[PDB]
């Protein structure tokens, strides 16, 4: 049994860091363009920042399908019953 | 296209000095050419002169 819970911890680290990882380098990417369009009309910020928040529900969408999977997997076990 | 920058001479500052390029004849022979022109930019000149700015030419 301590191989299935030992491989739990090592699957929620990588559900949990691989979404760490991918999100923080992807809004870098996005938060460097709205900066960049922000500093050649400030007069559209209001509405630049509004788009920006569009992207930021499509890109950190499946990042939370694994943080959510990842907390049912510390906590709760599917795994354990399986033997 | 390009908002972010306004060139010096697209902006104009409110202050008290002015320049003018003045364009006249080399040879005489002219009805009137050169005398109606100096007429007007003295006519237009005195009008900064008593507003109290200075004047390049």
């Amino acid at each position: 049994m301590e191989t299935v819970v030992g491989l739990t911890a090592i699957a929620v680290a990588l559900l949990i860091g691989l979404g760490a990882l991918g999100t923080a380098i992807g809004f870098g990417l996005l938060g460097g363009k709205f900066l960049e369009g922000a500093a050649r009309q400030p007069e559209m910020v209001p509405m630049l920042q509004v788009k920006m928040f569009i992207v930021a529900g499509l890109l950190d969408a499946v990042t939370m399908i694994g943080v959510g999977i990842a907390l049912f997997f510390t906590f709760a076990n599917p795994f354990v019953g399986q033997i | 296209a390009n908002p972010e920058y306004r060139h010096p001479f697209m902006v104009e500052r409110e202050v008290k000095r002015v320049g003018y390029i003045v364009v006249s004849s080399d040879r005489g022979l002219c009805g009137g050419l050169n005398i109606n022109l100096f007429k007007s930019l003295v006519k237009d000149m005195s009008g900064y002169r008593e507003q109290g700015a200075e004047i390049d030419l």
